[PDB]
RNA sequence: UUUUUUUUUUUUGACAAAUUUUUUUUUUUUUUUU
């Protein structure tokens, strides 16, 4: 097991709250996933956050286990998460796939978009289903920042988050980046919170 | 040659030795040269070619369609199908596809446990279209009891003694042979008693030396 | 009718991508610039290319066109949206 | 553009550090005192490399050249081979392996070659890392006579450990009388660049042991004609050489087929006294090194300044003075005092590129890494780019 | 789903389910002891009605029958015994 | 598999799914091999030292790899909570 | 301010019988003398 220092600290929790990551789904939590900390009156289901943190920690712990860091792929057709995935790509070794996916990015060369990833990470499995399905055919694990109502086909280590609002995705990706720096890298865990403000991530406006 | 894909490099640089290894970690073969390099003895067999006609405003696109079965007599075979506007090309690409999609065969004993396997391990069925193909373990000195195509496929497969039992419209070598391929394939995908012990799950050669044989650059 | 073809359009686009310095929004200057800048076979084709470049430049000035990017447009990356101090966390 | 510093280990050896090769896990460092010292590349950012240093006294005369080879062949056998030649001219091989739990580096010595061949006085050498072009790996070595020895190295031989060095060939001396072979290099394409002490560079193809062609000195007159460091671009045919004049440093570049020249690297203007001699460094160029990506070329001079040269541009990218503090601004020119040398007088020995992320930190995998060694014995490590 | 324990589930995910499709079948019908308005003494009554029950001694209405649970008329206290 | 004189054959013994214990045959390309890192003090990576988890293509297709993986991670020893044996 | 708005439709029957098509692996030079 991991040390006690790699747990959900108060400030991190506060940050998570500020975003509204814990906000789940209006219509349904699909029984695929049991990540609910009792529903709110006249609204959505609340997510067990600690669980989410633990999942993130795993995801990072899997990302670090991959030898070459640039064969991680950050999938994003979601306009909200494009800048996020770019920033994450810049920070980690990982390569980005912003905007349109273009089928056969994993299946079969000749195309220039042919990348052969060891691991794939996704923003949303609903909007980027083509990516996931492609990942099915060529032996790739998938790590999607899942919603509760959104589906769960072929997704491993699903991180239960809000993926509706701006302040959520950029946050999760940022956290992941921080973790993968804490693992395998320079930054100390407890003494250094890291002063790269999550305002760096998030969508454009305009 | 000049291989694309990560496997292509590994096979080229002499990292991956056997096809067994690839089979273990279940990595998808996209270049036909890989398997050729791995397994040299592999020989082809054009079972059947038939013409097929796309009817059109003017006349007919009479394109051919060849079924090629490749394999060596040591538990590896591959069925390949291809259509083309000429026969040669069709046969060629059929061989290609066949090499690409090779499968291993869990071949074992009838009952007695003596020097080297001879028949199939378990009773396997494969279906394709209307055709079903049940392959059954047979004792020593039984031989291949099947129709010509299937017989040939099994001769290539490296199976000595075997009973077969089919159903449906067998006059369509395509579907029959496909079913056979499926069935021989499903020999491994079937739980035996001797394979109940827990293995430690070895790490892939694609995982181990990724960095030392990744997609290179060197512009000059 | 008067629709510009593939080799005129694509090549024009390519030119704008790797020659944004120069290519001022006048036809005649571009016309000779094209003869200098790259080998073109016929006169007609060259002229067409020049015209399309002129058109493109004319419509680059008003806003950033989707498809083309010529390194001058790049800069907005780290300094993309640290934009608009609203002027007069909790609570 | 700019190269940020990761760390620097001061007072490494007793005598001068001559050569410094690198691999996936660690940088090997030879020296004049007689120790072989490996230094860990996997460092935790805020740490002195002395903490992960492992010494091994090999020969009292000292070690001027050393070369490393880290690779896998059968399943997952982490073959790390360190070969070295002492000041006595004695060839020694060492396989480097760590313990399972403790992680203590065990310097297991190897005597693969017989005593008849170890007798010969060697100098420079290099490992040609094969990729199934040869069945196993390749090795080259120079000597006092110029009879450049080449070995078809086999680590396995029916899989179980059984290392042998079968002799590929011996490319004899270029001219009679002979010349002292100063430097050597081998490429993946299969060419043997042999450097000599009179500005001569003998190029030999690997297959038939035949000389393809050779260059001569640019200087026709002595004012330091000798070759410093022959080097190849990894895949491509571009071939890099370094020679001097009367106390200067000059880089020269050629193509690997026709032998047509392409560019002498230089810097002009007034502080070099107008400058008839268009030279690269104000003092001798002690080391050259291509990066693993191909384009861009490093060059270390005795004057202190690491000049970086883009081979596409045929012009300097940037300088970096290793010994003395000279960052930020750069009014770039060769300092030529009327006596002879520049006013800058440090002692550089060697420089070397490392692949995109063999280090660990913020400057790791994002960027490539840079290694270098000095006369004061303060071995250094530098990150690159600074844009990630 | 896939892998779970059905021997010890939760009271949360069992009290919700039907009487017949629990692990051990059991009714959802406690017994109640009503204190009537007239008399001071109790009346032991089953929570579900079926018939319209009146009091033991001073015969007046206690609980009327409905589609399910008994309709206890007016202000009358009760227990779960 | 072992013939008369012991002596193992049956070229290549295949993997098993960590969840279902179903055989991961060659052509099953939907199947996955997760590789997880083992940490030390101050977390950190430790390169070349992993814990593997093989998952069948079928389960992924069905869309309940998540849960079983969570279980696998919990009972082995790299989490608390997350998965629940009593649903 | 779920929100605009639409109007219809003849007659044309037939065409003699027989009448295309099929194969598998791939490969080109010339020149004596001192």
């Amino acid at each position: 097991s991991l040390p006690a220092t790699f747990d959900l600290t108060p400030e991190d929790a506060q940050l998570l709250l500020a975003a509204n990551t814990h906000l789940g789904a209006r219509n349904v939590q699909v029984h695929q996933e049991p990540y609910v900390f009792n529903a709110r009156p006249d609204g959505v289901h609340v997510i067990n956050v600690g669980k989410t943190w633990e999942k993130l920690v795993l995801a990072a712990r899997i990302i670090a286990a991959i030898p070459n860091p640039e064969d991680v792929v950050a999938i994003s057709s979601r306009t909200f998460g494009q800048r996020a995935v770019l920033k994450f790509a810049a920070h980690t070794g990982a390569t980005p796939i912003a905007g349109r996916f273009t089928p056969g990015s994993f299946t079969n060369y000749i195309t220039r978009s042919f990348k052969e990833p060891r691991l794939v990470i996704v923003t949303d499995p609903r909007s980027d289903a083509q990516a996931i399905k492609e990942a099915s055919y060529v032996n790739i694990p998938v790590i999607a920042l899942t919603d509760l109502d959104s589906p769960s086909e072929f997704v491993d280590v699903a991180i239960p988050c809000n993926n509706r609002g701006k302040h959520s995705i950029g946050l999760i990706w940022y956290l992941l980046a921080r973790e993968v720096l804490r693992l395998r890298g320079a930054l100390v865990d407890r003494t250094q919170p890291w002063s790269i403000m999550p305002d760096l991530y998030f969508y454009r406006d305009p | 040659w000049v291989p694309v894909t990560k496997l292509g490099r590994l096979v080229k640089a002499g990292k991956i030795t056997t096809i067994e290894e690839i089979f273990l970690h279940s990595l998808p073969v996209k270049e036909f040269q890989i398997i050729d390099t791995l397994l040299p003895g592999l020989q082809d067999e054009v079972m059947n070619i038939k013409p097929v006609q796309k009817q059109t405003r003017a006349g007919q696109r009479t394109r051919f369609k060849a079924v090629v079965v490749v394999g060596d007599s040591n538990g590896h075979v591959g069925l390949g199908i291809k259509t083309a506007k000429e026969v040669a090309g069709a046969i060629r690409a059929g061989i290609i596809i066949a090499k690409l999609s090779v499968i291993p065969i869990r071949r074992g004993y009838w009952g007695t446990n003596l020097g080297q396997p001879h028949s199939l391990a378990t009773k396997t069925t494969g279906k394709c279209g209307s055709v079903t193909v049940r392959l059954i373990p047979a004792p020593r000195g039984s031989g291949i009891v099947a129709s010509p195509a299937v017989k040939k496929l099994l001769q290539l497969a490296g199976v000595e003694d075997v009973y077969t039992q089919s159903n449906g419209k067998t006059r369509t070598l395509e579907n029959t042979l496909k079913a056979a391929f499926v069935a021989i394939g499903n020999t491994y995908g079937f739980l035996t008693p001797n394979l109940w012990a827990e293995q430690p799950l070895p790490v892939s050669p694609l995982d181990i030396y990724s960095d030392e044989a990744s997609a290179q650059k060197k512009r000059f | 009718g008067r629709v510009r073809t593939k080799t005129v359009k694509r090549a024009s686009k390519a030119l704008i991508e790797r020659y944004y310095p120069k290519l001022t929004l006048d036809f005649q200057t571009n016309k000779r610039l094209c003869d200098e800048i790259a080998t073109i076979q016929s006169k007609r084709l060259r002229n067409k290319i020049a015209g399309y470049t002129t058109h493109l430049m004319k419509r680059i000035q008003k806003g950033p066109v989707r498809g083309i990017s010529f390194k001058l447009q790049e800069e907005e990356r780290e300094r993309k949206d640290q934009y608009v101090p609203e002027v007069s966390r909790s609570n | 553009k700019v190269f940020i510093a990761t760390a620097n280990a001061g007072k490494a050896h007793d005598a001068d550090i001559f050569s410094v090769s690198a691999c996936n896990s660690f940088t090997v460092s030879c020296s004049g005192d007689g120790y072989l010292k490996v230094w860990d590349n996997k460092l935790l950012d805020n740490e002195n490399p002395k903490d992960k240093s492992y010494s091994h006294f090999v020969h009292k005369s000292g070690l001027h050249h050393v070369d490393v080879l880290q690779a896998i062949e059968r399943d997952a056998f982490e073959l790390c081979l360190v070969a070295t030649t002492s000041f006595s001219g004695d060839l020694l091989f060492y396989r480097i392996t760590r313990e399972d739990e403790t992680k203590k580096v065990i310097f297991e010595k190897l005597d693969l070659l017989d005593s008849d061949m170890k007798k010969h006085s060697f100098w420079a050498l290099k490992w040609g890392a094969s990729n199934d072009r040869l069945l196993s790996h390749r090795l080259v070595a120079t000597d006092v006579k110029g009879t450049t020895y080449i070995w078809k190295f086999h680590p396995f031989a029916d899989l179980n450990w059984s290392p042998t060095l079968e002799l590929q060939g011996t490319v004899e001396s270029p001219m009679t009388p002979s010349q002292f072979a100063t430097s050597v290099d081998i490429s993946e394409r299969g060419l043997i660049a042999t450097g000599f002490n009179n500005g001569t560079v003998q190029i030999s193809e690997l297959s038939t042991l035949r000389p393809l062609y050779n260059f001569e000195s640019q200087h026709s007159m002595n004012n330091s004609n000798s070759i410093r460091s022959v080097k190849f671009s990894p895949q491509g045919s571009l071939l890099a050489i370094a020679h001097d004049s009367n106390s200067f440093g000059c880089i020269t570049l050629y193509e690997t087929e026709f032998g047509e020249r392409i560019g002498s690297l230089s810097v002009p203007t007034h502080s070099s006294q107008a400058s008839l001699g268009e030279f690269a460094h104000s003092s001798w160029v002690m080391s050259l090194s291509f990066n693993d990506s191909g384009e861009t070329l490093c060059s270390a001079g005795w004057d202190g300044k690491l000049r970086f040269w883009d081979v596409k541009t045929k012009e300097r990218i940037t300088t970096l003075n290793m010994h003395c503090d000279d960052i930020e601004i750069e009014e770039d020119i060769l300092a030529v005092d009327e006596h002879g040398d520049s006013l800058a007088e440090p002692g550089v020995f060697d420089v070397k590129f490392l692949k995109k992320g063999w280090r660990s930190g913020m400057g790791a995998d994002l960027n490539e890494s840079l290694c270098c060694v000095c006369l004061d014995r303060s071995i250094r490590w530098f990150r690159e780019a600074g844009g990630k | 789903v896939l892998v779970q324990d059905l021997l010890h589930p939760t009271a949360a995910s069992e009290a919700r389910k039907h009487k017949l499709k629990t692990l051990v079948q059991g009714p959802r019908s406690y017994f109640l002891d009503v204190k009537c308005p007239g008399c001071l003494n109790i009346t032991t009554v089953f929570s579900h009605a079926q018939t319209a029950v009146t009091c033991e001694s001073c015969s007046t209405i206690l609980c009327t029958p409905t589609g399910g649970k008994a309709k206890l008329s007016e202000g009358t206290s009760f227990r779960r015994k | 598999m072992e013939n008369d004189k012991g002596q193992l054959v049956e070229l290549y013994v295949p993997r098993k799914c960590s969840a279902t214990n179903r055989i991961i045959k060659a052509d099953d390309h939907a199947s996955v091999q997760i590789n997880v890192a083992k940490v030390d003090e101050e977390g950190r990576a430790i390169p070349g030292e992993y814990v593997t988890y093989a998952l069948s293509g079928y389960v992924r297709s069905r869309g309940e790899s998540d849960d079983s993986l969570n279980r696998l991670a919990q009972n082995d020893g790299l989490l608390k909570n997350v998965w629940s044996y009593s649903r």
